[PDB]
């Protein structure tokens, strides 16, 4: 029942540093054992480090150790992880979890992760933050018809996407973002719906791009 | 199990042969651990 709130994802540049946030609401952070994992696209997750502010030590993955720091602020209840010397290897979603630390004796260690954030994607690339454009896919002419929108050019990932201000859900299909040869991201989201209710009906997607601080509300419906 | 036992009336005595011996000459001395975590 409690939510762990990362800060927001974003691109930095190689060899700069990078500082990633994690709110805890309803509980203190003293109470807890705070752990920071990444996931690489297509690997498993890893464990950099957690703190333990009911004791106050700090414990880092040998790999991560000397160039990644983590504090946990008990006036605000968040937690922090800086990365420095950031390079192409980093790019990965970094994870912000929890274990509960209520009955702890001294030298307790990080066992398991029950809460966790939402994660954080970092990207670190040279390209500048770009917002993307939203194109409407329109329907025409058995009992069932396809709309949808698109979003096209932005970086990094990921760009988020709700129908209906998340109302219409089953039947939505938003595909992972393909990279263009262009560059930039780009992606798709297409949802079924009866043919009966193309006119009386309305479809908005509602697609955010937080890193850009892009937010887009595209009617879909014919043309004539 | 073979216990001989010889009573001499002159001095009222009794003495009890055949017994072997098993004294306690020495000490051995080991450290026994357990370890614990304080809450």
């Amino acid at each position: 029942q409690v939510q762990l709130v990362q800060s927001g994802a974003e691109v930095k540049k190689p060899g700069s540093s990078v500082m990633v946030s994690c709110q805890a609401s309803g509980g203190l952070l003293e109470d807890y054992i705070i752990n920071w994992v990444r996931q690489a696209p297509g690997q498993g997750p890893e464990w950099m480090g957690g703190i333990i502010p009911v004791l106050g030590t700090v414990h880092y993955g040998p790999k991560f150790q000397g160039r990644v720091t983590i504090t946990a602020d008990e006036s605000t209840d968040t937690a922090y992880m800086e990365l420095s010397s950031l390079r192409s290897e980093d790019t990965a979603m970094y994870y912000c979890a929890t274990e509960t630390a209520l009955v702890v004796s001294e030298t307790y260690l990080p066992h398991y992760f029950d809460n966790w954030g939402q994660g954080t994607l970092v990207t670190v690339s040279s390209a500048s933050t770009k917002g993307p454009s939203v194109f409407p896919l329109a329907p025409s002419s058995g009992g069932t018809a396809a709309l949808g929108c698109l979003v096209k050019d932005y970086f990094p990932e990921p760009v988020t996407v709700s129908w209906n201000s998340g109302a219409l859900t089953s039947g939505v299909h938003t595909f992972p973002a393909v990279l263009q040869s262009s560059g930039l991201y780009s992606l798709s989201s297409v949802v079924t719906v009866p043919s009966s209710s193309l006119g009386t009906q309305t479809y908005i997607c509602n697609v955010n791009h937080k890193p850009s601080n892009t937010k887009v509300d595209k009617r879909v419906e014919p043309k004539s | 199990q073979n216990i001989t036992e010889e009573f001499y009336q002159s001095t009222c005595s009794a003495v009890s042969r055949g017994y072997f011996s098993a004294l306690r000459t020495g000490w051995y001395t080991s450290v026994i651990t357990i370890e614990l975590s304080n809450i």
